[PDB]
């Protein structure tokens, strides 16, 4: 029943260093879902990620620790009642997150139980999944930066051909007085 | 920093951060 | 290169250079 | 003052500059 | 030039003139 | 004909004709 | 008289044409 110490010592040591290297730590309100849940969420998870992300019910003692030994700060909030932890060791974050969003709403569950966590070391609110959730895929954003970059050339070039526009346009307003 | 250099650091850029970096570039650029 | 690092560099681009670096990523990504 | 003058300045400057450039034109036309 | 005396260059451009420098522009900086 | 020249012969335009001119602009630019 | 507004116009200056199109404005 109890625990030695060389047990209680490790167990701990082991969630730190988890900790210490994540990109991602979402914590979740899992209370009411059935095991068949679990599993297939973390069915949905392992196809994006093989073993590079975890879903999992841990106990708040626990998490606290763990959360301390690593460096994290602000996250006692997260831990007010019986959560889960959604992490990410190796690959991209953001399409755990997305996946755990989707999940919760094909559960027809509240998403306020997608409290927030840390991506990349930087703290999210409750407020700021979806967000995180709706970001398109680094191949869109890629194709987006091209024309952010070049929005200076296109600009200049637009404005200067608008001059010619101002003129067609009023032309049109004044012969469609029809 | 070269065009090759920046291009360099905007690959190793992760999902997230290319959102921060196309937003900011979308407030001050026009 | 952070993200404001990235952005300030590409601020400090040239007219041709700005236009050489969005051909490049037009080809790697486009 | 000719075409090809003024796309050789706009060349040489910096993105910054062409930005201001650009919100300028965009205040006069 | 700066960034007033290109636009001051510009306004005295002649209709057929910016036409031009547009195409040109285009085709300088795809 | 001047600024004002122009404007006058503008207003004189049919519906038929600013129909056109427009269309011959747009060819020129 | 079509064409020959055209060239009325080919020959305008950027900021002339800016002044005729502001006063095509206030209709």
């Amino acid at each position: 029943v109890m625990l030695t110490r060389q047990q209680k010592e490790l167990i701990v040591k082991e969630m730190s260093e988890i900790f210490k290297k994540t990109s991602l730590i979402l914590f979740a309100d899992f209370l009411g879902f059935t095991v068949a849940d679990l599993t297939e969420l973390r069915s949905r998870l392992r196809e994006k990620y093989g073993d590079g992300a975890r879903f999992r019910v841990v106990k708040n003692t626990l998490l606290n620790l763990a959360l301390k030994n690593a460096e994290y700060e602000g996250y006692e909030e997260f831990l007010k009642g019986p959560t889960a932890v959604l992490y990410v060791t190796e690959g991209d974050p953001v399409e755990a997150v997305k996946i755990i969003y989707n999940f919760y709403k094909d559960k027809k569950a509240d998403l306020s139980r997608l409290k927030g966590g840390f991506l990349e070391g930087k703290k999210f609110t409750a407020e700021e999944v979806e967000n995180i959730a709706k970001l398109p895929s680094k191949e869109e954003l890629y194709a987006m930066l091209v024309g952010r970059v070049k929005a200076p050339i296109t600009g200049l070039v637009f404005a200067l051909s608008g001059i010619l526009r101002n003129l067609v346009y009023v032309l049109n307003a004044i012969k469609e007085k029809k | 920093m070269t065009i090759d250099e920046i291009i360099e650091a905007i690959e190793k850029l992760t999902v997230s951060e290319l959102a921060e970096l196309v937003k900011k570039l979308e407030d001050k650029f026009g």
